[PDB]
């Protein structure tokens, strides 16, 4: 069919948030779990 | 249990996290607590005024 991504987007009604999870915040690290490969 | 891998420690049924540093004596884990003491070979001076001495040097 003759169709474009610009047309595709228009078929939806409303689909198109909280972005602060990925903040730097030099006082906040990440977590650590149980591997089977370590010192 | 020295220079021994996590695989091997697990296969010995022993903990990889166990620090070490203790003895097994009749199947009891024993630690030697580090007893502190005055340093050897080093002169000190104190006032034991409660005596014939105004000052005592010690070694």
């Amino acid at each position: 069919v003759l169709l474009d991504p610009a047309d595709e987007k228009l078929l939806e009604e409303e689909i198109q948030r909280s972005q602060q999870h990925a903040k730097v915040v030099p006082w906040m690290r990440k977590t650590e779990y149980i591997s089977t490969e370590f010192n | 249990l020295n220079g021994l891998t996590d695989r091997d420690l697990c296969e010995l049924n022993e903990c990889p996290l166990d620090p070490g540093g203790y003895f097994i004596i009749n199947g009891s884990e024993k630690v030697l607590i580090a007893q502190e003491k005055m340093a050897t070979n080093t002169v000190y001076v104190f006032a034991k005024k409660d005596s014939k001495y105004a000052y005592t040097g010690e070694c």
